[PDB]
């Protein structure tokens, strides 16, 4: 028959050429296709579509997926469309029209009687974010994480101990033995960063072959060229990737000194703004090139009133500085420049950053990786308006460019593209299912290797799952041996031919990371600026191609005061 | 008191209604959860108090106004359900649209 | 109304029936308090409590089972004992018999 | 000597011919028989009967049982009676006198240097529950059933997901592996059902084969005729049991209908009354036939004030219903009719339902299926007083016939009656000791497999275990590899030939399914009933032999307000 | 240079001289020795000592330690000294000094890249505690005890049943199995004690052969000669320990013919003052024999003005008491003596009292072990003043001589000083760090095995570590796998060569305990006094060598109100 | 803070009692679990404020009433036992028939 768009919308959530608000944010995006065919979108509830003989077939589980999302507006690197989107064996088989294809026409995702169904009309669909900025203080970021829509963690650490407060580095074999062990009972995806710190290399290799996907090289432990280089020749011999946090203190050489260690091999530069680390007040031009993959740490995204007041005393605690050693406060204070702060939001806008992180527990909050991405796009359309690239009257590109930014290219970055950070076929299915009004604040579903892993839940005892209090509390997914199941544990090619799996008796699935080498800037889905940029030593003034760079603070921001309880 | 699971994250929604109670008094706007917990918090004693599903579910709605509450808030409400333990035992308790 | 209050009828209870009986004086001649429980065997109980333990053989206390009786330092009183059943071996206590009897 | 029975009761608890008051209700008890010898009884403390020579043996660990509980007052099907219980390897060793033969006469039950013990004294010991419709919407709910006194949970789903909301249903292979292995983190016996909504055989016998106990008919899914068949065929070849949810829109056909598709073959109808679901107005009149097997949801019991005002907006959310939809409003509304729901309770009462289950969290509590089934037995003995079975001025029989809706009933239903269901020789440990004042509604231990596995538990680092806060903890038979050791994960037996548990790596106690095709209702102890019930089409009225079937709604129940906190 | 002493120790913590106040008591300690070599001490942090190629060499993970605490102030029962402390593999590897031997002096504890640092400057190290007087009545005393800096727990149970609320017993085989298997889940060490009240060996030999390593005499079991001697030839022959709690109301003899009975065989006295159980009123007497290795429990430490108003009802419900039966209150009133409570602090610190332990849950506070015998300690200073043996102006030895009660004492008496009990190289790396202020109170971080297990830890999602709210939270240490390697399943010989892991498929590490037999009262560290004590029968009054041995009630203890909420 | 597994454990003592408080002043009888939880809480109150354990063990008797709570009460609490910090460190507070 005919049905109203409005009515349409109510029903089967938004279609081409609806636009749908993202929170509170001034960030619209527009649905650019649906794969449906009207008439034939598959419903569940009693008496829909999704029934025996009706939306249902008659084939054998091999032949029809696991789990289907219904009606999913997704939002990813590649486009913002309606779609159904089956999963099977823990990963995304299809997006498409699901269905029946014995009755229904179009159908590419059959469902059948092993089929679970999962209803996402008038929901956002979208990858689980990848935090690769992780310090493993304490087992609670996990699920702190986890519950804000980051499925893949990647950092170092062992705990609250004064190593791992400064860096994240799981230092040599035992360490890193017993983090992977660890590992197994979170239910997030992990992959852990050594102590890239030494100039024998073969102090190196044991702890690459021990198990570790990336070297991190801290100045707390030294960052001088003959590290930085050391580090970078057993990464381009194992094919890992280096993280790096340079000399603040200018003591061993300035900026040029590094890039010029680092001689145009691939390497992640960590919060390349510099008040989270790194020389002083420049080491944000390390953005301007091709073998640089640059990263923001978000306590400083995006620019607001109290940001420069609350970085101090935060400086201090996270490096175990003392503020009564003028050293060590001098040193502290020329890292929190105001004129560098505002300008990282605009070189996000454009493209010239390409990741943000978190720098959990050491000048970051590991929650808040996606809800600060997303206010710095609402600061930034609110400032500059559309981007060059945008067309129609919609924020479709300003969306894609900055979802890329904390799934996507931290996967490319790391060498785990092939298994996580978008909605593709092949990938393990780690998606978030969020509600328009508290999109990217706080998640409906998270789903972990093709299972629900948390969700927010009301009472258990009531008649219905929605009765108050409602609160996050871990799922099937996050329990025992279906965790190991549907949870992947990154090793180095190396690790994975030694049996480190085996010997450790690592129970989660396994994932190996390849292609840390080959990426550079170019490869960085939508951000891959490379801005003739400087810095003035004396101002700290930011310029690109001699224009000033800059923007101004936020007095209140949106995904803020109208969410949480505290 | 031998608390049963229920019993013990019912304790978590009176407190997290106190929080809410207190500002309210200060005269601010409340938000999105500090409006469920206040509402919420609300039906639970009036069930103590012995009152029928169907009075809470009108009274319900006049807890707070849309005047009490931070712009959107309403909106992101569309009902509030709660169960507790009344003279005749569980019932939930649905107000819809309890803000406006 | 109680909550899961009882209603125990009237009457008492008769213990420990059809089996023999014996009336013993004992007297605490230590310093300290001795206190005997209902299955104890007699026979074996602390030393300084003087009685005749060859009457005492393979008995017990006949009084509700888990109460005691108390000796304070100098009392002397008459109890009364009813016979072990069961096998009627005795081990353990203070190790006298180990064995049936 | 000789002893009073006031002071006798104090002591040991009562004996024969004694009344114990069931909680805050109307329900008294009385005594049938006492197994102890006067004088003998063991009691364990300081100058205590249990010590060595005395009440405790001087037998190997082989001879004698590893747990005893003394002095307990028995209520089970079969009887209500005084005796010590005896545990040996997990299972109910005996049920007798226990103490040392050596000295003491008449004992059955060897206590030796081996043997734990329970002091039961003044406490009611009664079966573990066994709920079998459950929804699998969120972990959490294991907890809160195993704190009521359930033990054993049975039903289907994968988590918050739309097709679990609605259905107990473990689509497919993939899931069914999944949710077994999940299980085992789970303190509860578990048993798995299956989508048995296809018309093509294999389908469902793949899902047989990977693990289910059952298969569950749903209408959501499709409840036609040519389903049920199929599910039913399947059932007949491979000795598991059909749950069914009817046709409520009469769509495929009105009940007589589905009856006919049954053919006379075993199957147990879920929420028999029709408000959680069912052909309308009339599902109710399946308990009339002996191939049927009745069980009810619990928001429906007893019969209240309030029940029908909170009705409506429970159904739409469990169901995914529109209530803008007007034919999703109209089918909903026919779903809850006053005149069945008032008629159910007396059927409960002349055991022509057999069985009470929660529903949990899809029209239902999980925490409330023992405590409502006792408010139904006290408000049927409130308001139609003795049963024509009752002998003695007590409830006894009343008592026997409703403990076994939860307990035995469900367990002959499912084919694990031979594991769990009652307090018999050869069955698994899962005992629930109640103190009088509490009984129903907050369990003093509740052991599962022969260790205690939740309890309630005061301040941890008080000087004893009574002082406050005491609310309910996690012990020693819920942790890791003693609770693998303690608990049961129920298959089919195909399931159990192909190697399922070595396949997917189970930890826990494997059990398996048996005897489900050839229960009838004849075979439901303490209620086979089977009346010439008729449901008048226009105005509801339910009618047995003629006569109008109808109770008064309680404005005030017991073990409510008087309990709890909220 | 030159560095002022007060400015020296604001960076690196004391020096040799200094004093330190433990928490609000009135102890000082005074550092003995420094290790260090002044100006090269190692700091962590940016610009630091710590970095490649100056504090931090290039040795391969062989070569240099896993993990270092800087700058440590140790208190121990052999000293307390500054130096730097370095853990391998789990264990202690040396204490001295750390560094890089390519430009620093006297490096004996090697810093490379495999290198882990915990920064000590300012805090005070010692080992974890051992409590031997566990009643395992809920698992949630694990994290309890942890928490207060015991690290490991000896005793016995099988959670909330009569017996184990009264002994410390895990009665047969089948329950041993049980709750070594529920062991693997606790992070702490653990050790069994079976059920010793028997007089037939066989029943002994099959409990140790199970896997306790020792077992309990208790009197609610029957402390009789006969089963007194029983449990010791077994003891004598298996290698293991027998803990005794004596016949209360000298129903089988008084305190001489129990001690005859015993034979001068090695045998743990526990809660030897009395009130905790034992022949009355001189069980306290046991402290004068060569073979009794006497020990206390906490309730009754130390002697205040609400100690005897709250012991009566305490004592009733741990023994399953009635009030109401007379001689059931009037032994609970003679257990209860103002006379031997006050002379136990005093023994205590003469050194004629060995070890404190809790009595968990059973008239005992499993959080207070260490924090009462502080308060003892920190008593008997201000009422006796200095101790013969103390040198300087310091409280040195006293702080030895208490400390010992907790650590080196307990381990020795049972068998397992050979792997924890003090920080000596070889032994477990079990450590707790403490801030002076609040020593003995809440710790700063508390490591297991070399790994930390639990620690303080502020917001999640915050910017650092340090923002409220702090309370403790479990670490990697803690978590799984992880776990199972950082802790130890202690074993008896026969049960370690019977493959009793094996069976059970134990998965943490397990370690066997030996020389349970040749232990006597003068191999206790610093407590080997045997006075020549009376107790008068009548009086009560506790004399040695003829001098009245008593103290006053303290009205206010340190530890207490000023860093507990409630 | 620091706060131990037993702190955090009383201040969930603390708040069953808040909720027991507000009812009991809106004139409500009061059922099993609040009335332990506004006897216990009082007790600890009285342990912060330097009470004696003997003096508590009598004061803990006049908190609640039998015409204050609600019927069957008073005989489902034989006593109460609470522990608190008191100045001289942690005792155990045991008040028999506390409801009367
Ligand atoms: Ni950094
Ligand atoms: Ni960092
Ligand atoms: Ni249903
Ligand atoms: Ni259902
Ligand atoms: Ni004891
Ligand atoms: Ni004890």
């Amino acid at each position: 028959s005919n049905i109203s768009r409005q009515a349409y919308a109510d029903m089967f959530g938004p279609t081409v050429g609806d636009k749908v608000r993202l929170a509170d944010t001034e960030l619209w995006i527009e649905v650019e296709d649906d794969l449906t065919t009207y008439g034939e979108e598959v419903k569940f509830g009693g008496g829909k579509v999704i029934r025996d003989g009706m939306g249902q077939g008659q084939m054998l589980a091999a032949d029809c997926v696991d789990l289907v999302l219904t009606n999913a507006l997704i939002v990813d690197h590649w486009g913002i469309v309606k779609a159904d989107i089956g999963v099977k064996d823990g990963r995304i088989f299809a997006i498409g029209k699901a269905g029946n294809p014995d009755i229904q026409p179009n159908v590419t995702i059959p469902i059948g009687a092993a089929t679970e169904v999962i209803a996402a009309e008038g929901k956002i669909v979208t990858a689980g974010g990848i935090d690769t900025h992780i310090h493993w203080i304490c087992p609670q970021q996990a699920e702190e994480a986890l519950v804000s829509g980051v499925t893949t963690m990647v950092g170092g650490g062992t705990g609250p101990a004064a190593g791992t407060h400064a860096t994240t580095c799981t230092p040599g074999p035992w360490y890193i033995s017993r983090m992977l062990q660890a590992a197994d009972s979170l239910p997030v995806n992990i992959g852990l960063l050594g102590k890239g710190n030494v100039s024998q290399p073969d102090a190196l290799r044991e702890q690459v072959a021990a198990g570790v996907i990336g070297l991190k090289i801290h100045e707390d432990w030294g960052a001088t060229p003959a590290a930085i280089d050391c580090a970078l020749t057993v990464a381009d011999e194992m094919d890992i990737q280096v993280a790096l946090h340079s000399d603040t203190l200018n003591e061993s050489g300035f900026v040029e000194d590094t890039l010029a260690a680092i001689g145009g091999r691939t390497i992640h530069t960590f919060h390349t703004e510099g008040a989270g680390g790194g020389h002083a007040p420049d080491i944000i031009t390390a953005c301007a090139h091709p073998n640089i993959l640059p990263s923001s740490t978000n306590p400083t995204l995006p620019y607001t009133l109290n940001t420069i007041d609350e970085h101090l005393d935060m400086l201090m605690v996270s490096h175990h500085l003392d503020p009564d050693i003028a050293e060590d406060v001098a040193f502290a204070e020329s890292r929190i420049r105001r004129e560098t702060i505002a300008a990282e939001d605009v070189l996000h806008d454009l493209g010239a950053f390409s990741l943000t992180s978190s720098d959990s527990q050491a000048m970051g909050r590991v929650g808040e990786v996606i809800l600060r991405t997303w206010q710095v796009a609402h600061r930034m359309k609110v400032q500059r308006g559309a981007l060059a690239e945008e067309t129609g009257d919609n924020d479709n590109f300003r969306v894609k460019r900055y979802i890329a930014k904390y799934t996507i290219n931290p996967a490319l970055t790391h060498g785990i593209a092939h298994e996580v950070g978008s909605i593709e076929v092949g990938k393990l299915a780690d998606l978030v299912v969020w509600s328009p009004a508290f999109f990217g604040v706080k998640p409906a579903t998270v789903i972990k290797g093709g299972m629900i892993a948390i969700a927010p839940m009301g009472d258990i005892n009531a008649s219905i799952p929605t009765p108050q209090p409602v609160h996050y509390r871990p799922m099937f997914g996050a329990l025992g041996s279906a965790r190991h199941h549907c949870r992947l544990t990154f090793l180095s090619q190396a690790a994975a031919a030694n049996g480190v799996a085996e010997r450790l008796n690592l129970r989660s699935a396994i994932a190996v990371v390849k292609g840390c080498r080959t990426v550079q800037k170019a490869d960085m889905v939508h951000n891959s600026l490379q801005p003739n940029i400087t810095v003035d030593a004396q101002t700290y003034e930011v310029r690109v191609d001699g224009e000033l760079i800059t923007s101004e603070p936020a007095d209140v921001l949106p995904m803020a005061q109208r969410y949480f309880l505290f | 008191m031998e608390l049963t699971p229920r019993e013990k994250d019912k304790l978590l929604l009176f407190t997290a209604a106190l929080v809410a109670e207190r500002r309210l008094a200060r005269g601010l706007k409340l938000n999105y959860p500090e409006s469920v917990a206040l509402i919420s918090a609300f039906i639970m004693e009036g069930a103590r108090d012995g009152k029928s599903v169907a009075s809470l579910m009108e009274e319900g709605r006049h807890v707070l106004t849309r005047e009490q509450v931070m712009e959107g808030v309403p909106e992101m409400i569309p009902d509030i359900q709660v169960e507790a333990t009344f003279p005749d035992g569980s019932k939930l308790v649905t107000v819809h649209n309890p803000i406006i | 109304m109680i909550p899961g209050e009882y209603h125990v009828k009237p009457g008492q209870i008769a213990l420990n029936t059809g089996r023999a009986t014996c009336r013993v004086v004992v007297e605490n001649h230590g310093d300290r308090p001795i206190q005997v429980g209902s299955h104890y065997h007699f026979a074996e109980v602390n030393p300084a409590l003087k009685f005749d333990r060859q009457q005492a053989a393979g008995y017990r206390l006949n009084i509700p089972a888990g109460t005691a009786v108390r000796f304070e330092p100098g009392q002397k009183r008459e109890v009364e004992l009813v016979a072990f059943a069961g096998h009627r071996a005795v081990f353990g206590f203070r190790g006298e018999v180990m064995g049936p009897l």
